[PDB]
Formats: C-alpha cells, structure tokens, sequence
C-alpha cells in the first residue's frame, strides 16, 4: 500500500470514502476544519477502481464523531479494513462495506478526531487517528 | 524539542 | 471554561 | 457494578489486578505517577473472591504502555472485560483472564495513558482511559 498522513487539524467537516460490498474499503478523503475554515485533505485512492463512493457531510461544528468502528478481514490474500462505521452525537453513518472479520472500535468520551493517517493498497490496510481537545 | 507541535495519536487498526 | 483542567478520554470498552 | 474514576495523573508506575482463568478480570488498582511521587490509586475490588493477583511493576519513566488490548464477553449473563493485555515499549504483560469473545484494543502511536475509570461488580464491567501528551 501507499502510506498517507494528513496530520492534525481542528476538526472534521466531511468524510469521503468508498467501498465495495464484496470486498472492502477503497478510497478515503477528509475535508477538515482549519480554524473555522474548510481544508480539503489529500484524496487517498486505491490502486484499483470500481468502488461505490459515499460522502458523510457532518453538521459542523455541532456534529462530531464519538466512535469509529469496523471489521478487518482477508480479501483475496490481503488483510484489510473491510467495513467502517462512524457514529456521531447526531447519528450513525454506515456500516459501509462488509461486516465480517475481527472487529475494532475507538469510542471517545472526551476529545475530537482531528486527523487521519494510514495506508491504502488495493484496499484500506490500516489507519490511525490524531486526537485533540 | 523541535518546533513541530505534537498531538495524541491512537492506532493503527486494520491488523496493524 | 471552568477552572477544571480537561483531558482526552477514550472508551468505554466492555459492557454498554 | 460499582463505578470508579481515578482521574488523570503524570504517568503510570504499577498496575495491580486480579483475574480468573475461567471467568474474567476482577480487582484493579493503579499506582500512578503524580509529578514524580507515586500516587497510590484506590484498590477497586470485585464483589467476589477467588482471583489470582498480578503485579505489573513498570520501569517508570523509561518504560510505558503502548497498547492495551483485551476481550469482552459473557460471564453469568453479564458483558464484562474477560481479559487484558498491557504491551509496553519493553515487554508484554498478559493476557490475564479468558481470551474469548469480542476483541478490542487501544494502540498508541503518540501520548500516554494517565488515568483509568470504569465499573467493577463481580468482574470488570467496562473501563476507559485518560490520555495525555
Ligand atoms: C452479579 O452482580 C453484578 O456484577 C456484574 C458483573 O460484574 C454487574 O456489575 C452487575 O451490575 C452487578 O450487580
């Protein structure tokens, strides 16, 4: 996969991702907030194409993500993120993809996701999140 | 120190 | 603010 | 179960917990650092006995936790924390308990666990962690 690292911002306005229902999460792009202005993040694309695109448009600043969760599993020999769900104080977006494999979740009691990093090959291999008050 | 500010990072998930 | 300092908290894991 | 919330500190010196290889995590207690003095956290005890005690004494400050992981699952009709494992930059402590049910994990690329909170009845019901740079 190709590594990526957006760094840290001041919050999240929009998540653009893609997935396929037989495979996994494909591409990933975030529109951050930067001091109350939109910052259009790099668009991290899979080496292949075919995925169904989704736009998660949050009602910023009142709406924010409280939990990220997903499944990892094996697709044609690759262990990847097969599913993602984003739960905010307002509602749940997802699951997008295939919800089979080993689960993971990052629930947040206090604080904000303010950036993403990770790696994408054919699919989303893994990701980390920057957190801040 | 360096002059780059820092931030808590958690992860990775996705079988690492 | 109040005068109580704040911290990032991640969780919970376990029972809902 | 009975709620506990130790608050946030400067770091972690020792974790004392108990577990049963057929059930789940029971007692939990932490010796934090507070500006260079050990802060002896309240021993948060299970309602029941019969657990095995473990002392995780860390080489503070050069050694620190990088990943907490575990399983959650049924015991007696309750969803509880069935196992924990603590990985530092120096070594791995655990798993302690029963490594069955739903996996979870919190790996940390940057920052420190500085506090625990949660609830313990017969077993560790749930927990959260305070993070700081
Ligand atoms: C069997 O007693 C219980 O212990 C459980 C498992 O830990 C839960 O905490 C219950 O609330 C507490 O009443």
């Amino acid at each position: 996969g190709k590594a990526f690292d957006d760094g840290a911002f001041t919050g999240i306005r929009e998540i653009n991702l893609s997935y396929n229902k037989e495979t996994a999460i494909g591409d990933f792009q975030v529109v951050y907030d930067l001091n109350g202005s939109p910052y259009v993040g790099q668009n991290h694309k899979s080496f292949i194409t075919g995925f169904t695109p989704v736009k998660i448009s949050l009602d910023f600043p009142s709406e924010y993500i409280m939990e990220v969760s997903g499944y990892t599993g094996n697709v044609s020999g690759y262990v990847v993120v097969r599913s993602l769900t984003f739960k905010t104080n307002k509602k749940t977006y997802g699951p997008y993809g295939v919800t089979s494999g080993t689960p993971f979740n990052l629930p947040i009691e206090n604080g904000l996701i303010v950036g993403f990093k990770g790696s994408i090959g054919y699919w989303l291999d893994y990701f980390s999140m920057y957190l801040s008050l | 120190q360096s002059g780059i500010s820092q931030t808590v990072i958690v992860g990775p998930w996705g079988a690492k």
